[PDB]
This record gives structure tokens, C-alpha cells and sequence, in this order.
């Protein structure tokens, strides 16, 4: 019994970003701390080379921020971001396929794809721990096989 | 239980006020000019890009922190701890959702924060089926009339002592609503362990209070007489929401808000115990000034 | 940067071009790695994993372990196989008590534990501490409270 | 219009800003500005192409078609080679003044 | 030679065998860095010797990496594209170079007379990705 | 039991989705006999540690199958009534087989995850990047008459010289808007009501045989009268840039193409070919 | 869409070279790709953005 | 005590119109931890004798940038209800 | 896109399925396809006909017919002979790529 993450709500932190926006303020930033001494808003002047990169790499911090944020929610993080999320819960990547090879191609160490991690640290508490009610001791008593 | 939420901020960024960047800018500035640096090239407008650019990561140091707020239970929002729910299966359920018995007035309703947040904290303590101290209590808190519970054993073993408080008016919770434990601890117990269920484990003694505080000489005393009980009539529910005591100084503390400059107590000459298996009921309150 | 200006450029482009972006680290996913952790917001990550008990004279690497294994201990509380590593910051594994050792088949209260503890870093005090740090890996009533010791 | 000078920081107006406006147009290639890839001029691929009769023609319908993108108050009126000594050639960028 | 034009003896084995035959030779210095190519080019100027010096790094298939090749040869098929597509008059300088990467030195560039290590290449008789 | 449970669960399925066609009846019983049925797997696979590199490919072979079974189920039952569907009562009983077998799908993959989706179609920055550098028509030894760039700014202009096209006639219609209003006993008012229509139409003529310029053993091609459509499909206005009064017109958007190609080869090639542009003034701001 | 970088290319310009516009084109690109913001923006030889469609 | 003051007031309205995107609550503490602070220095700046060509430089660095803090906040603030807002009421607390 | 290799069954997807598209139209008369009967090429209709100059230019208007109708994605340049043994005429199938 488990909620799938297709169904949940947005988040607060995720932003879309808009280039324009963080631009277009730092115009309405500077035009304003000028006094109209500055009026020269053709792009060949040499504050809108900076004020295109002071928009540009804070857009990338702003998707820093975005990155990071997906990185910690289980809906949303992927990679060897699950690896943390994955660490926390006691929980590997899967090998489907072994990862030495025998010949001269290096085969590939054949890992679960992260769309099924989602399936397994999801499945971490719903999951055989202790046997304490009448439920348990019977599924912890599926070590032999010739039995019903 | 108890809200880490309501604490002063963690900051995971330091949090630089705009002198202290500006001038870090600075000296970014200098050595980047080295060699080539004169008192004419900070112009008027050379250091108002300065004064942007310090402005700006002031406004992302500010977002880093605000970020890093809304990823810890501490400080986290509404429509993000389903986010981290999801991470600790935990949904929020519906509490009289959007039926149409007439269809403008729609009547939503969901699960608040703050107690959603309980849930998640409560995560781990539901994974152990072999009940420990708080998993039938976290299994006890599955209905929505009553309160959260208290777990004890005096007598002899497989005996299990819960205390089931309950908030929903004067006291005494109904039997009807005592049988639903039983139906809700039936696969989360161990098997040989057998619980017993009282409700009212130690008895209940009926307390008041009775404060004749001073405002000072300025503002209305309709509003601020009031606010005394905002932060004192969510506490006595908050008292056996995890079953533990009141002192002489909870009657103190809950009624200081702004423009206190002295209370009063009279109704305990020393401060009363409850403990983990002892809970008590409060009837009715009368705080009024002495001005 | 000084890189995405365009090969024109005066030096003080080059220079407001390595100031004006200010660049600044992102510690966002450090909050939930309890082995990247800083230390002042190390408790805020033990709430949420709700480690039931804390001490403020542990170790890091005794402060750490009980965050990133916060969830093998709470998954099997009735176990003993984490009331062995409940105790990890008191290093002991010695010895555990179970049925078949007392012959007339077990103690008037059917069998309360009396295990085993063999501290060595701390000899003064380190007792009080023991009968209600396993109090949570303890059920309610499956046990009493009656424990055995060794310095 | 007022703006800043490149180098040195000192803000300069009526017409020692009109030839740095100039400047900046002919000397970025296409592509290199943030977020503004329409930007600049093709003159850095006409570097190190032979002075041919064609390649005089092609600079004078390129410097034309870059200034008249993002330099409105110059009205160009005509690109010539002067001189010509071991690969530096130099062209006398002429045009009449509008706005 | 792509790789064997670091060596000297076979850089000025291509050298007296240029005018023999009327050509060019494309030869490439070592890919160290920049003192160690200029100083290896003060060995020359003979007229017939076209130096680059950065070996420029191409994408593999098999390695799943980034390689090292000598971009002496990458410098001969640019000068075979010129001189059918544009003339051999026209100067095989400014134009693409293909199936290529980044270069193992990062090179940088301005304009203005700075001492940017493309200019500095330059000004020693060297050619440059 | 899932070697016996999974591969009979498709089985019932296999009778729901298609012992629906034009009744209701016969859907109920598969659905039920699969629905309890697909859960004594559900609750089979809940603990196994990954038994084999086979026997769960099995899994993935049958759980595939049986996400096929909910597809012809769901289209099946979706072509009737609502109203003999909810005299069923089958609405509340299809989304039953959306947990069970998502149930069962998350039991396969916890035991036997899935491969991850390789990239074979991993590009390098090349095949949508345009090639910067001027062609060999502005490195050549003529005078350009006339040169056609569009807004884009890094797609390749079109040069007019004596090796592409060579237009010798230049008309160019250049209307005022005066509108007249005719007042009744005196002459019409006149009012500047715009500018009207500007147009410039170049005439000429593209002989593809005529070698280029100093014999480049390359000769004028047929390719490059359709290098002028090309040019025109891409709904965008183009500079023209002269050599000799003004040089920066301004935005003149391609209208009309027709050429006249005549005196034939045996394949169709022409060896003349008379064509008449039709520009008009695009007013930008 | 995937693309492999050289030691060069830069994110405007490839997804300008790939859409053909910038309006909503470039976070579009930074939000479906896990840690590409996090790298320096002139880019290295061989890391890998897959364009999504609709920027 | 403006040396303080003013400069640790920027960093509350910091707060104030970016930790709103979304949300209404989290503007009103940085709000009310601002207009009872920046009067600490309104009140502290009534009787200077203009100390330094300097120090009051910083007062105008400090000034422009409260005044950018204004315009971040009451745009972030405008993008919400009416309705939303009146609930809150940061309308007769922004006018401060 | 990506499809898979007639033999041996590898799913090949750029350029030797652009091929093997190519090949899947030249090769099929008319009609032989199950439901699709304006799938395929004359060419079988051609085949152990005179090498005419007439010949070749009706294989040209075939093959551009053919891989116009599914074949978007291939430009047709050119069909040329380039060999004569007996029988075995073959044609230098050039055409640039598009799509």
C-alpha cells in the first residue's frame, strides 16, 4: 500500500526560470540606481555585456539551487542522487548483469535503471522486518520450500 | 512529540549583511585589476554594478537558506511535506473533502500542517512491528476522537498498560471509541503480547486558573487579555497530547505576551505531577487584570 | 565568468566579469547525507530520522552512525540483532541470554532479559545511561526491567 | 544617450560612445553574447581571407547588415581599403550620422 | 608525419625534403606547453614548415573517452578542403576543422594585443587550434 | 506459486477483453477470476531474493502480457453506455485490477528491476550547427552587385554577382498614401494616410553553362536559381545591401520568383534561364 | 534529442543551434538534465544534454 | 547604532519578497522584523552632524539598496489575490 | 529513429537504417506488400531490359518516385551508370540527406 508520485503536488522550492525576468530586474535595478545618469540602453554598451552575465550566471545559480532540490525528494531525484536517498534506507542498485567481462570488449556493469529504484525505496518500510503478529511469523517462516 | 519547527532559524549559508558582501566584492575587484588598477576606473558607474552584484547573492544566500529551510522537517511548508511524506509513506488523508451537496459551495479540506508533520516524524517508529514503546502509539493515533497515547507496565509481562487520553470536550472519552484500538492494533501488535486498554489509567482531578495580570498603560486590554489565552488554550490540548505535566510555571509562561510587565497565580499552592501513566482535565478558566 | 565574455574585452570586463557573478556553493543535498553533515545542523537530520536518544559527549563518528543507521535500528525494534548495535557508541558485544541455558524452564516472569555489556573506554559512571537507552529497543511489556551488567 | 567607456569606467555620452558602439559590433562574433546569439558581426570569419575584389564587397555588405541591426543612428556609407602591408590591412568604415 | 614531427631529425628530414619536391610540411611540435613549442620552432625557418602545435583530442567509439591525436593531420586535410573548395590562393587558416574536440591545452584568445597564449603562438611563427 | 499463478492470470484476461464485444455479462467472471487470482502472486512475490537471471524475465515476459490484458479490457468495456455499464457494476471493479497488478508490476520490479533505457541516438554538437564560415562566392574575384541576408544572421547569404545571377535591370515602384476626399463643391482634400507599397524588382538572366570567372574548371550551376527559393521558403525578411549610394536598405521580404528556363538539354537542363525577383519593403520599426 | 559537448560548447548556443530561439529555451534544457547546472558552464569534452521538446 | 542597524534591515526584507513566491505567510515575520527596525534607525539617524564623507556613503549604498527591497516585495506581493491578501493583511502593513 | 536490421536482427538506428530503407523500396515490386499495394519500385520491371539512354532516365524518374513516396527523409541527387559486364549494369545511387 503505497501512493504512486505521479499524483503528488508541485513543490515550493522548484522554479521555473525565466531569463527575461531575472534581465529585465536587474535593468529595473540599475536604470533607477543610476538617477538618469546612465541612459544608454543599447546593447553595445558595456554594463549590458554584465548585466547579461550578472542574469545568465545567476540563472545558473538559480538552477544550482533547482538541481539540488530534485536531488533531495524522492520524487524527483535521479543518479547517484538516489545513491543517497538509497544509503539512507539500506538499499542497493540491483545488478542484473555481472560486472567483470571474460573478453576483450569491456561488458558493462548492468545496473537497474532509477525509475525502479522509486519502486524499491518506496517498498522499504512496507517489508519483511520482525515477526510480531500472527502475518509475520508465517511470511518469516519461508525459508524451506516444500510447504504451503 | 515535540515541534522542532518553532525554533530560531538554522542557517546552512552564513547569512552576510549587504556591507560585509559589498566590500568581499571589493577585494574580489582589486586583485582581479592587478597591475592595471587606478582610482579612476571605480567610476559611478562601475560601483553601482558593485552595488547590484552585493545586492544579488544577498538575495541568493537569502535563497540558499530558504531552500535549505523547506528540504528539513524543520521549517518545512504546506505542499512540500508531501514531497518528504513520499519519502516516509506518508499521505495526507481527507477530512471532509469537496462533496457537491450544492455545487458553488464547494467545502475542501485536507489534512494541516504541523500535525502531518507528526506523522513523518512518526515514520520510523511504525516500521517495527514488534511494537516498541511508540509503535502502539503511532498506531493508536490511526482515529481522528481522540488524542495521542501513553505506554506503561507495572504488572506481570505480555501485560500492556496504554493510557488513551482523548480530546474532544470534558474529559471522559467514550467506550465506543475505546473498542477501535483493538480493531486497530490486531497485525501491529506481537501475538503472544496481550494489551490492555484504559482510558482514564490514573484518574482525573479538575484544575482552573485564576490570574489577576497587569498591561501596561498604553494600549487596549480587550485584545491583549485575550491573546494570553492564544498561547495558553492550545497548550492544555498540547498537555496530554503527550500525556505530561503542567507546572506553576505553565501557568506563568502561557500568559506572557507582549505588554506584560507582571502576573499572578493563586489556584496551586505547589505544582501538581503527572506523569507518563497520570493525565488531568482543566474546567474553566477566569483571567482578568487587577488594574 | 571572464570565459563567457566575448574575446574583446578590457581588463575591466575581465575583472567586473570574475566579480559581478559572485558564484556561491549549494550545501542542499549535504542535509540529508548524515556523513556530510556539518556538525552544528548534525541533530536537525536526527529528528527526522528519529533517533529516540542522543548524548551530547559522543563522538562524530559515534553521532554519525546512529543517524545513517537510524533506519536498520527502527525497522527491527523487537530484534536482537539491533539491540546488539543500539549499543554502538559503548562498544560491548559480549554475551546474551536465551531460554535453553536455565534449565528449569526459565524464570518466573518467562524469561525478562539479562544480557551482557563489556564497556572498557569508560569505567566511571556509564550504568544509568544502559537501562533506558534500551528502553526503546525494548517492547513495552515483553520484557522487565531486570538487567545484568559488566564493567 | 549616455553610457560607460570599456576600459577605464568613465561615462562618455555624445559621440565617443557612438564609435565604441561601433566597435562592439564589429569586433564580437556571432554567438559569443549571453543569451543574445543575433549579436555582432561575420568579420571574424572574413580574418585571414585573401583581398580579393569580392571579399571588399562582402565587408561592405556585412559591416552594413551588423550596424544596421543593432546601430540605428549610423547611416553607413562606405568601407575602403587605404593601405595594405604584410596581412594588416585597414579600412576606412565612412558613414553619415542620423538619430 | 602525425606524431613523429616532435623529433627533430625527422622535422628536418621534412624540411630538405620539401624543396626537393615543391611542397609544404606540416609538421607539430611537442604538446607540452607553450616556451616548449615556441623554443621548439626557434630550430626553423626554412620557409617550407607550417607548425601546429596543440594535439588536438578527437571522440571515440570503442574508448568511450577522449583521445590524443597529433592535429598534424587535421591541418593537411583543412589545406586539401581550401584549395579545391576556395583556391589555393585563399589562406587555409580560418576555417572548420572536423571530426574534433576540445584541444589538450586549453588555448585562450582575445583582441587587443594582450599575452594570450594565441597570440603569443603567433608572433613565434606557430599555428593554432 | 507464481510459475503457476501469473501465466493462468493472463489467461483469465485473455477471456474479459474480448468475450465483451457486444454483451456485458461475460466480462464479470474473468475479471473476477483474475482480480483474486492476480493477488495469489501479489502476495507471492512480496519476499523473494531475486531467485534467478531467469525466472523473472518470465515475470517481465508475463507482466508485459498482462499490461497488454488491461488495454484491451479498458478500450473493450470503454465502448459501451455508462448506464448499462454502472447496471454492472463493474466501474468499482476494473480499478481493482489497477491496484492488484500495479501491485504485482511493483513486485516484479523490486525482485527483478528493469534495464536502463540505453542512448544509441547520443548525437554529437555538430548536425544542428551551421557552418559559419563565407562561402566561395564572397571569397571571389567580383565585385558583389547586390546581397540577400536574412534575420536569422547565421544562415548563408546570397550574393549577386557574375557567378550567381548578375541582374541587369532594377525597377523600383515607390507609392505615397495620399488618400483623396472628395469635397462637393471645390477640389478634394488630399491626407497623408501612410506610405504605401515600396518595391523593388530585379530582372535578368542565369545561363548555366557559362563557366565562372578565370576558368575555375567550375561552372555556373542550375542549383543556383533554386538557392533563391530555398532563400524565400524561410517566411523572413532580408537585408539588401548595395555597393553604391545608401548601402543599408532596409528589410525586404521575397515575394515572386519566375524564371523562364528555355533551349533545353536531353535530361531537361536548361541552358538559359530569365527570371524576375519581386521584393517589397518590410516595415520595421 | 541527446548531444555530446567539446570542450567549448555552451548551453545558449546549443540549444539556440537546436531550437532556434532563446525565449524559455535554456531552463527548459537545465530543468530535465540532473546536474548540469552544477557543472562550469564552458563545458567539458564529453558530458551529455538531452533536449527535451516543447522548450 | 545604524552601523547595525540598517544594514542587518536589508537582509530581513531579503527574506521578505523572495520567501513569498508562493506562499503568503513566511512574508509577514521578515515584514514585522523590518518596519520596527528600520525605525531603530530613523530614529537613531534624527541628530547627526554628518559625521564622515564617508560612513554616510555607506548610508546611501544602504538606502538604494532598501529601495530595491521595496520594489522586490510589492511586486512578488501583487502577483497574489486581493482576497488571499486581505485574509493575511499585509495591506495596511506594507503602506508602513 | 530506430529501427532494426533486416538480418541478424540488431536494432541499428542513423545511417545503415537509412540504408536498409532505401533498399527495402528498390526491392519490392508493386503490390507485393500484404495490404500496402502502393508500397515499392518499378525496378523489377526494369529488370533484363536494353541499357539505353532512355533506360536510365526512366530508372531516375523511379527511384525518384518511389523514395519520394516513403522515403522523406533522402533528398535524390543522381542515378548514373559507371559499369557494363554482362548483365550486371549498376548505378551510383547518390542522393544528399534531409530531415
Amino acid at each position: 500500500m503505497i501512493i504512486d508520485l505521479s499524483q503528488l503536488p508541485e513543490p515550493e522550492v522548484i522554479e521555473n526560470l525565466d531569463f527575461e525576468t531575472i534581465y529585465q530586474e536587474l535593468l529595473g535595478d540599475f536604470r533607477e540606481a543610476m538617477a538618469g545618469e546612465w541612459t544608454a540602453e543599447v546593447e553595445s554598451d558595456p554594463v549590458l555585456k554584465l548585466l547579461q552575465l550578472a542574469a545568465y550566471r545567476e540563472l545558473l545559480l538559480r538552477a544550482r539551487i533547482n538541481d539540488a532540490a530534485r536531488a533531495v525528494m524522492l520524487a524527483y531525484a535521479s543518479g547517484a542522487d538516489l545513491d543517497q536517498i538509497g544509503a539512507g534506507f539500506n538499499v542497493q542498485r540491483l545488478l542484473i548483469r555481472p560486472a567483470q567481462p571474460e573478453a576483450v570488449p569491456p561488458v558493462e556493469a548492468q545496473y537497474e535503471s532509477d525509475k525502479s529504484l522509486r519502486n524499491r525505496i518506496q517498498l522499504a518500510f512496507e517489508q519483511l522486518s520482525v515477526a510480531g503478529p500472527r502475518n509475520a511469523y508465517i511470511a518469516h517462516a519461508l525459508g524451506a520450500d516444500g510447504r504451503v | 512529540i515535540i515541534d522542532l519547527s518553532q525554533l530560531p532559524e538554522p542557517e546552512v549559508i552564513e547569512n552576510l549583511d549587504f556591507e560585509t558582501i559589498y566590500q568581499e566584492l571589493l577585494g574580489d575587484f582589486r586583485e582581479a585589476m592587478a597591475g592595471e588598477w587606478t582610482a579612476e576606473v571605480e567610476s559611478d558607474p562601475v560601483l553601482k554594478l558593485l552595488q547590484l552584484a552585493a545586492y544579488r547573492e544577498l538575495l541568493l544566500r537569502a535563497r540558499i537558506n530558504d531552500a535549505a529551510r523547506a528540504v528539513m522537517l524543520a521549517y518545512a511548508s504546506g505542499a512540500d511535506l508531501d514531497q518528504i511524506g513520499a519519502g516516509f509513506n506518508v499521505q495526507r488523508l481527507l477530512i471532509r473533502p469537496a462533496q457537491p451537496e450544492a455545487v458553488p459551495p464547494v467545502e475542501a479540506q485536507y489534512e494541516s500542517d504541523k500535525s502531518l508533520r507528526n506523522r513523518i516524524q512518526l515514520a520510523f517508529e511504525q516500521l517495527s512491528v514488534a511494537g516498541p514503546r511508540n509503535a502502539y502509539i503511532a498506531h493508536a493515533l490511526g482515529a481522528d476522537g481522540r488524542v495521542a497515547d501513553a505506554s506503561a507496565t507495572s504488572p506481570a509481562p505480555c501485560e500492556v498498560l496504554i493510557s488513551v487520553l482523548g480530546v474532544e470536550g470534558n474529559g471522559q472519552a467514550p467506550e465506543a471509541v475505546l473498542q477501535a484500538v483493538r480493531l486497530a492494533l490486531n497485525a501491529e501488535d506481537v501475538r503472544p503480547v496481550a494489551d490492555r486498554v484504559t482510558v482514564r489509567s490514573a484518574g482525573i482531578v479538575p484544575y482552573q486558573v485564576k490570574a489577576q495580570l497587569y498591561l501596561f498603560p498604553g494600549p487596549e486590554a480587550e485584545l491583549i487579555r485575550a491573546a494570553a489565552e492564544a498561547s495558553l488554550r492550545d497548550y492544555i490540548s498540547a498537555q496530554r497530547r503527550l500525556g505530561r505535566d503542567i507546572r506553576r510555571s505553565a501557568l506563568f509562561a502561557t500568559l506572557h505576551v507582549e505588554g506584560v510587565q507582571r502576573v499572578e497565580l493563586q489556584e496551586p499552592a505547589a505544582d501538581v505531577v503527572l506523569d507518563e501513566t497520570q493525565a488531568a482535565y482543566c474546567t474553566g478558566y477566569a483571567i482578568t487584570l487587577g488594574g | 565568468s571572464s570565459r563567457l565574455l566575448p574575446p574583446n574585452r578590457s581588463s575591466l570586463e575581465r575583472s567586473l566579469g570574475d566579480v559581478l557573478p559572485a558564484e556561491l556553493p549549494v550545501p542542499l543535498r549535504e542535509l540529508h547525507d548524515p556523513a556530510r553533515c556539518e556538525a552544528a545542523l548534525l541533530p536537525y537530520l536526527a529528528w527526522t530520522r528519529s533517533v529516540d536518544r542522543w548524548d551530547p559527549d559522543w563522538s562524530d563518528e559515534a553521532k554519525r552512525n546512529a543517524v545513517a543507521t537510524s533506519f536498520v535500528l527502527h525497522q527491527r525494534k523487537g530484534t536482537l540483532t539491533a539491540l546488539r548495535q543500539v549499543v554502538e557508541p559503548i562498544g560491548a558485544l559480549s554475551e546474551v541470554t536465551e531460554w535453553w541455558q536455565r534449565s528449569p524452564t526459565g524464570v518466573p516472569g518467562t524469561f525478562e532479559i539479562t544480557v551482557d555489556v563489556s564497556d572498557r573506554g569508560i569505567d566511571e559512571g556509564t550504568v544509568l545511561e544502559l537501562e533506558r537507552l534500551l528502553d526503546d529497543v525494548r517492547p513495552v511489556s515483553r520484557h522487565l526491567t531486570r538487567l545484568d551488567l559488566r564493567i | 544617450m549616455i553610457g560607460m567607456d570599456r576600459r577605464s569606467g568613465l561615462p562618455l555620452s555624445g559621440l565617443a560612445h557612438l564609435k565604441q558602439s561601433v566597435e562592439d559590433i564589429l569586433t564580437t562574433p556571432l554567438g559569443s553574447r549571453r543569451m543574445r546569439p543575433e549579436y555582432g558581426s561575420k568579420l571574424r570569419r572574413m580574418v585571414d581571407m585573401p583581398v580579393s575584389e569580392g571579399w571588399k564587397s562582402a565587408v561592405q555588405a556585412e559591416v552594413a547588415r551588423s550596424l544596421g541591426r543593432w546601430e540605428p543612428r549610423i547611416g553607413l556609407s562606405a568601407v575602403r581599403v587605404v593601405a595594405v602591408v604584410d596581412g594588416r590591412v585597414d579600412l576606412l568604415l565612412s558613414g553619415v550620422f542620423e538619430g | 608525419a602525425p606524431g613523429h614531427s616532435a623529433q627533430q631529425a625527422v622535422a628536418t628530414a621534412m624540411d630538405g625534403l620539401a624543396e626537393k619536391l615543391r611542397a609544404i610540411a606540416i609538421l607539430d611540435g611537442p604538446n607540452s606547453t607553450d616556451e616548449a613549442a615556441v623554443a621548439y620552432a626557434k630550430n626553423f625557418g626554412s620557409k617550407r614548415l607550417f607548425m601546429v602545435d596543440p594535439g588536438v583530442q578527437v571522440w571515440d567509439s570503442a574508448t568511450n573517452a577522449a583521445r590524443n591525436a597529433p592535429a598534424s593531420a587535421y591541418a593537411a586535410g583543412l589545406f586539401a578542403w581550401t584549395d579545391a573548395e576556395y583556391g589555393f590562393w585563399s589562406s587555409p587558416s580560418n576555417k572548420e576543422i572536423k571530426g574534433v574536440t576540445g584541444t589538450s591545452r586549453p588555448v585562450e584568445f582575445l583582441d587587443g594585443d594582450e599575452t594570450c597564449r594565441a597570440n603569443l603562438l603567433n608572433n613565434a611563427n606557430i599555428a593554432t587550434i | 506459486a507464481y510459475l503457476e499463478q501469473l501465466q493462468a492470470g493472463l489467461r483469465y484476461l485473455g477471456r474479459a477483453g474480448e468475450s465483451g464485444r457486444k454483451s456485458l455479462d461475460k466480462v464479470v467472471a474473468p475479471v473476477n477470476g483474475a482480480i483474486s487470482e492476480i493477488r495469489g502472486a501479489a502476495a507471492e512475490l512480496e519476499n523473494l531474493p531475486g531467485v534467478s537471471p531467469e525466472m523473472a524475465a518470465r515475470l517481465q515476459r508475463a507482466m508485459r502480457g498482462i499490461g497488454q490484458a488491461q488495454g484491451k479490457v479498458n478500450r473493450v468495456v470503454s465502448t459501451y453506455d455508462r448506464a448499462s455499464r454502472a447496471l454492472l457494476g463493474i466501474d468499482e471493479r476494473l480499478d481493482a485490477l489497477k491496484v492488484q497488478v500495479n501491485s504485482a508490476a511493483q513486485a516484479v520490479g523490486k525482485v527483478a528491476g528493469d534495464i536502463s533505457p540505453t542512448l544509441a541516438g547520443v548525437l554529437p554538437s555538430w548536425l544542428l550547427a551551421p557552418s559559419a564560415t563565407p562561402p566561395s562566392e564572397a571569397a571571389a574575384s567580383l565585385p558583389h552587385l547586390l546581397v540577400l541576408q536574412p534575420l536569422t544572421a547565421n544562415a548563408q547569404p546570397f550574393y549577386f554577382n557574375l557567378n550567381t545571377a548578375a541582374f541587369d535591370a532594377l525597377q523600383r515602384n515607390s507609392a505615397y498614401n495620399w488618400s483623396g476626399q472628395v469635397r462637393l463643391g471645390r477640389r478634394p482634400a488630399l491626407q497623408s494616410v501612410g506610405m504605401g507599397e515600396e518595391s523593388i524588382l530585379l530582372k535578368g538572366a542565369v545561363f548555366p553553362l557559362r563557366r565562372q570567372v578565370g576558368n575555375q574548371e567550375k561552372v555556373v550551376g542550375l542549383e543556383q536559381l533554386e538557392a533563391l527559393r530555398r532563400l524565400a521558403e524561410r517566411r523572413e525578411p532580408l537585408i539588401l545591401s548595395s555597393g553604391y549610394g545608401e548601402v543599408q536598405m532596409g528589410l525586404w521580404c521575397l515575394v515572386r520568383i519566375s524564371e523562364n528556363q528555355s533551349a533545353l538539354l536531353g535530361n531537361g537542363a536548361p541552358r538559359k534561364q530569365t527570371f524576375d525577383l519581386e521584393f517589397k519593403r518590410y516595415g520595421d520599426d | 534529442t541527446t548531444c555530446r559537448t567539446a570542450d567549448g560548447d555552451m548551453l545558449d548556443s546549443l540549444c539556440y543551434h537546436v531550437y532556434g530561439h532563446l525565449l524559455g529555451c535554456v531552463e527548459a534544457t537545465l530543468d530535465a538534465n540532473p546536474g548540469l547546472a552544477d557543472e562550469q558552464q564552458p563545458f567539458r569534452a564529453g558530458l551529455l544534454i538531452s533536449f527535451p521538446d516543447m522548450p
